[PDB]
């Protein structure tokens, strides 16, 4: 018992590896249980799974006592591998049991191969695997018992309890692998997750990210990846020869969607010598890695192939020799197919030798299967980026044609600016600004005599084109060419480029854009507004007054919304003054039409928030949000005993500012409320006709009921809402600029003017529905 | 006669009704229904 | 005996970890069990460590092991551990040390720790230290004290300690090798679940974090978490700063994030894995929420750290809840919060895991697990905000296509310019006619297809008006007896014959006027040229609606510019690229119901026409042309052997692929037509292609800064007739050389080119008499 | 008190055409160049 336990120490102390291979302790125990049993040639079989098939290859041959550990090693040079349904080993391992064999020859499941390749005669074997978790590690071989046969059943208890230690040993050995290769699948997820969101690329550039970034968690000595053409179809124009039958239809490999099987483009990562990576566009047939049939195998059936020794085998051409003249040559391969969504192979990854030499098992299959899924999962930002540029380019296509129609011909250019008729040039606009000013300030009508200043101006006699004309008018009174520089033909095109962006309409066409213009510029010189905004503000203001409503389509912010339109999912709160704000920046963005390129970049940031803020002012539920600011503006303006301290008070603070132009373009949309009778009368009409198609448009298209103000069943109860938007919404408005400044209080007389006669036609409502 | 090779597989990872949880995933008194009378809002 | 027993020991004591299902701590146990016999000691213990934070600590595993004591009161629990930071107590002294400590008077030392000599009340007076040591991290701490026979721990007894903890130390690390790949094995399959969930779809935030959290669920081992989600809004709106920058409300005080983001967590996503596996969503959840009551997601996600906290209640800066959460009587007792991060930094969202499903406390790999998690979701966020960029796009790309079709198409009153109906019928606005009396009455007003030789190859454009145009191009379908046999409307008809013409750009020589003598090429050759007994009456529908809108939208440049030029153009379509936007235009503006000329025929004539369109206008690119040539001469030379024209019909309408070269050799006859026009007409066609082509050239040096070929080259302008015989006995007397064999009727075409050549020579002869 | 100290992101784990080998990633003789002097093709 005393040599007994000195030896059960000494395998407590090999167990005890602190380092090394333990490889080493198992020989050591090996060597110990052979002088121990009256027996020699002991061996091991490693059990491997190579594509689900298990086999056993020797690992420890001809242990001996007193033998050197390094004699008895054999690599897998020299391994010799058995599938299971191949020799009792083979058995042993499908069954998990131990099993005591004399006389092998007499047994049905004893394999002679390795008795030939060595020439040693075997009688008597031991045979039991090392089991753990249900996995099958090692079968341990225990031969040819000296002097003696049959064994004994206290060899196979001393037996098991010796394979208790090797158990041991192995499991440990299998504990730490499986951490380590479960460490290298978790980095290889991480690095490759890093790599594909850092932004979105084609195939080609992720896929090459990803493997390169994981190219040191894959002991590949090297490997590739191929990229199959993905078209599907041909143009008509090359199926016509196909068709007529002049050219033979195409034979040879096809993947399983149908394409031809044409890599048009090869990455290589060698990793063996010096670190390399190769891209070959349209490699031809001869490439080292299609050469053999693997890659194109795996592009037509879509196999995972584990295939060891591979120039050994007969289908595949494996070269049995260097590639690259640097010695290097084939020995184990791997390959995998990168799938799309709909299981369509867009490549044929292969990798390569395993820098342990060792054949690839289950553990590497496993490892680069899910690299392959990754990146097969990865496609998604690759057709979104394809998807991205499509969209961009049929955006800017579709902006640029449009902004091209809208835009006013030289025609209507020379229809004002009356260059050619004036100055006999004709061909070139060589003519300097101040000729251009001079022969255009003569076309323009007279501002006293069109009563363009004045509040009671009717737009019904002039026309559209006198319009455009008495717009440039306005922008000339305010005195804006000779100071911001603005060039005159670039301020006439954009004027009537303005006008045409506004549609047809019943009420939101291109006359209701210039009564808000004409208002605007009214308030300012003749209300006298003027006094708190700079000559830049106001040619700001005038400009987003005849803006404020550009392409107004004809319906309303609920319609909008209502109708899901893709305004309403582009601009989420204001829908059509957001739409406003960008098509009128959109025209200020050609130079042709930039009525402020001779601006200085402050100002143009100053005239596009004066844009924003006006036009997004034009929303009455702001408007109605900020009355009660601008009331607290008005009264705090109100006690001041002097003119120059209100000018002072509301000059020195940006948004007070802010506010009474948001009050002002409110004044300016609502204006026809204090027109004369006749005007209100024709204008309350058109938006009538407006609301009520509308409503025929809410009625049919989104099958609702409108609102009794959008409906036509109510068209004589017009008058009684009328009254009501005069209280609601005017009154107050006008009010307060009248207390603001006295020189508004006649628009307000126009709108109590414009209340009596709505109150008499609600009266003869009155009248018509009692009796 | 070429080796017998793995077939590749997809039905673990093959696997929004089945996660649960996606279907979910200022004026004074008077002028909150006069503003909506003239379409204000 | 002595090493017999203890051999067999440490055997049963090895066996006794191979016992699948039982625990180390009891072979630990043993162990100590073991020690504390052989050493005449009393009261053994081991500490294991953990990592919390990124500091170490050590906690009690079995407490007052004495020989013959039962395991599960020996044992404690993790609820009862008591935890000693590495800078206190002697257990942290040798943690820190890695070493071995002999103190053998407590007092000795001023490591010593009273803590738990006064939480147990048992005093000690005598200690050994040694910690386990495996791969440079320490797993346990073993304490041996209060030796009953002696008052010192002599070396002797440090050896056999050392041999036994060396057992010991075999016994830790195949646990802790077990439960790192356990640890790694989670956060592999955590990374491949959420990959496969994010490459799921494109989607928002909120979508893509419920998947994959929801997904990774049972990997996470938590009893509780939840996520957070912060407002990402930045800049508030001038209307909402208003009140800010006046004074009326006073600034927001309170949390904030490290961008400056107020803290406002709008959505909770809570998943309560204890009972039920209830998934909750919380919008806009108040303070009071179980999840925020506790200052720590707000803690961080005002700082960023990553907190994890063992017995949350009993810390007093959180005021974590004491008793439970909610009508369960489930409790906090460990926590750990992590940040989502954006790839700016910005803290997107705070991740928050409580206790473990076990009892103890939160160790560094479940930091790692989930801080691996949260980098995931932060990455995944650039799907995210593709998603949003990609709805932003296809919303402005829709509204900017809508808004040109608009502008693009024929008012009203353009359609009543040919239609007279309002001044012919006597009827309103409102078309309520019969089509045969719309019919009836515009057949009047077009102009008679035999005087001014609408049928002849010598038609002259120049002394029409495009408004004659319009009526001849309505004529030209009229005679071809579409209308009635199609049922197409006449004023839909009319209205896309308009939105064609306004379609064709105002350029020198791709306007109009070559879209109406192509279209009038085509009806020609169909009737005069007899090549109508080839294609059935829908085919010639669709060859002159191609041929009408074969050039529209062209621009006045070719594909070498839009290639040269980088155009969107030529980044949407590779190859034909303006045929290809001609063809995409024309199926636009066939798309609007109002503009569908062949809204009345079946949908397999529709996609007949469809592909008829695709043909013709690819057909109508040169290269095509020039690479099928050969094949329409096949064409031909096997035509013309036939002695019967029956014969010929039918050889050439039972191959649809004949038909189509046909019609691509047909439609390219027909862009150059112009050739064949008399000599005036000729060159003023040519003048026209050569202004043109100057300002193409002129474009071309001017914005790509290249030399033009001298073909666009303005300076070799003389050299236009040389260039133009050029063409002459290149392109044009091959396509009318085989359709005059091909039929006789289209032999004055080539007859045309005949006369025209010799015009040109006889002008380029005479620049050889200039020089 | 004060709270409990805390860990920090591990932001430099991955903070990051610099991958190798990204920088790369009809007609008859005559048709040739008498095309290309018209701009057919
Ligand atoms: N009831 C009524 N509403 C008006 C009148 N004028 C303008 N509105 C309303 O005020 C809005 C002003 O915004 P705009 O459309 O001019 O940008 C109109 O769209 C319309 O809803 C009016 O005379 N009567
Ligand atoms: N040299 C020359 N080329 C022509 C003439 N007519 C048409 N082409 C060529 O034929 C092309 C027809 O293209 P499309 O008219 O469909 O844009 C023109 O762009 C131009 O290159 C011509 O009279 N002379
Ligand atoms: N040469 C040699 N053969 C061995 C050794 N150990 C086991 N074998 C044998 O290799 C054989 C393989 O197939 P079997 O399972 O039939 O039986 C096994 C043995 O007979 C050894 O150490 N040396
Ligand atoms: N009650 C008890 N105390 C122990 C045991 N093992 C060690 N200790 C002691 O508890 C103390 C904790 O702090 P120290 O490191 O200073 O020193 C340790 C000992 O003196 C044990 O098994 N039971
Ligand atoms: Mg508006
Ligand atoms: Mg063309
Ligand atoms: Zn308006
Ligand atoms: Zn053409």
């Amino acid at each position: 018992q005393v040599e007994e336990s000195a030896l059960c120490l000494e395998l407590l102390w090999t167990v005890q590896e602190e380092g090394g291979t333990p490889e080493q302790g198992v020989h050591r125990a090996l060597q110990r249980l052979a002088h121990l049993l009256q027996a020699d040639r002991c061996s091991m079989f490693l059990c491997r799974s190579r594509n689900g098939i298990p086999e056993v290859a020797s690992r420890l041959l001809d242990v001996t006592p007193t033998s050197k550990f390094e004699d008895n090693l054999v690599g897998p040079d020299k391994e010799v591998v058995f599938p299971l349904d191949i020799g009792i080993v083979g058995w042993a391992a499908h069954t998990k049991k131990t099993h005591n064999v004399p006389d092998v020859k007499k047994n049905s499941h004893f394999s002679d191969f390795m008795d030939k390749q060595t020439g040693y005669v075997t009688k008597n074997l031991l045979a039991t695997p090392i089991v753990v978790g249900k996995e099958v590690l090692a079968v341990i071989m225990a031969v040819n018992k000296v002097n003696a046969s049959e064994f004994s059943k206290q060899d196979e208890e001393v037996f098991s309890k010796y394979l208790n230690f090797v158990s041991i040993i192995l499991r440990l050995h299998h504990t730490s692998y499986m951490y380590n290769i479960e460490s290298r699948r978790s980095q290889i997820l991480m690095w490759s997750a890093n790599k594909v969101f850092e932004e979105l690329t084609d195939v080609e550039r992720q896929f090459h990210k990803a493997l390169y970034t994981v190219r040191s968690y894959l002991n590949c000595e090297r490997y590739s990846i191929g990229l199959l053409d993905m078209t599907k179809e041909k143009e008509f124009y090359d199926e016509w020869p196909i068709k007529l039958g002049e050219v033979e239809p195409y034979k040879g490999p096809k993947t399983p969607d149908g394409r031809e099987v044409n890599f048009y483009k090869i990455i290589d990562y060698i990793l063996h010598g010096k670190e390399e990576i190769k891209v070959i566009p349209t490699p031809p047939a001869d490439h080292w890695t299609l050469i053999s049939g693997l890659p194109t195998y795996v592009a037509e059936n879509g196999f995972i192939c584990n295939m060891m020794n591979a120039p050994a085998d007969e289908y595949f051409t494996f070269q049995k020799g260097p590639v690259d003249e640097t010695g290097w040559v084939i020995k184990n391969v791997l390959s995998l197919p990168i799938v799309n969504k709909k299981e369509d192979i867009v490549g044929v990854a292969t990798f390569y030798n395993r820098k342990d030499g060792k054949p690839f098992d289950e553990h590497d299959e496993y490892i680069t299967e899910t690299l392959t899924q990754f990146l097969g999962w990865s496609l998604l930002n690759t057709d979104t980026y394809d998807k991205m540029n499509k969209l961009e380019n049929r955006k800017d296509i579709a902006q640029e044609m449009l902004m091209n129609q809208t835009k006013a011909t030289p025609e209507e250019i020379k229809s004002i600016l009356k260059f050619q008729e004036k100055l006999n040039v004709d061909v070139i606009d060589d003519c300097e600004e101040k000729q251009l000013v001079a022969i255009l300030k003569e076309d323009l009508p007279d501002p006293r005599s069109a009563e363009l200043y004045e509040f009671r101006f009717s737009d019904f006699p002039l026309t559209e084109h006198g319009l455009i004309k008495c717009g440039i008018r306005l922008f000339f009174e305010i005195n804006v060419v000779e100071k911001f520089k603005v060039p005159v033909e670039v301020l006439t095109r954009w004027m009537y480029t303005v006008r045409k962006g506004y549609r047809a309409v019943t009420y939101h066409n291109w006359r209701h854009g210039f009564n808000v213009g004409q208002t605007m510029f009214t308030l300012l010189m003749t209300g006298r507004l003027k006094k708190y905004y700079t000559d830049l503000e106001a040619f700001a203001m005038l400009a987003a007054a005849f803006c404020h409503d550009i392409d107004h389509r004809g319906t309303n912010n609920l319609y909008q919304m209502k109708s899901t339109s893709p305004l309403a999912r582009l601009h989420g709160s204001s829908i059509l003054e957001r739409h406003h704000l960008e098509y009128s920046k959109t025209l200020l963005q050609d130079e042709s039409l930039n009525i402020f390129q001779n601006l200085n970049k402050r100002q143009f940031e100053t005239v596009i928030h004066l844009f924003e803020v006006a036009i997004i002012a034009t929303d009455l539920a702001l408007y109605f949000k900020k009355r009660t600011m601008f009331q607290k503006i008005v009264d705090a303006c109100e006690q001041m005993q002097t003119e120059e301290e209100a000018i002072k008070y509301v000059t020195v603070d940006p948004t007070k500012k802010e506010i009474i132009m948001a009050m002002m373009m409110t004044a300016c949309d609502l204006s026809a409320i204090t027109k004369p009778w006749e005007v209100q009368s024709q204008v309350a009409l058109m938006v009538a006709n407006e609301f009520w198609e509308q409503g025929d448009l809410e009625r049919t298209v989104l099958q609702q009921q409108p609102i009794p103000m959008m409906d036509r069943n109510k068209r004589d109860e017009l008058p009684k809402l009328q009254v009501g938007f005069i209280d609601f919404v005017c009154t107050f408005v006008y009010k307060e600029f009248s207390r603001f400044h006295k020189e508004i209080t006649p628009m307000l007389s126009g709108l109590q003017n414009n209340r009596v006669e709505w109150k008499s036609l609600a009266d003869e409502y009155d009248a018509k529905m009692k009796v | 006669g070429p080796p017998k090779f793995k077939q590749r597989q997809t039905r673990q990872f093959k696997s929004g009704d089945d996660i649960p949880g996606m279907e979910g995933l200022a004026f004074s008194h008077l002028e909150l229904h006069e503003l909506a009378q003239f379409g204000i809002i």
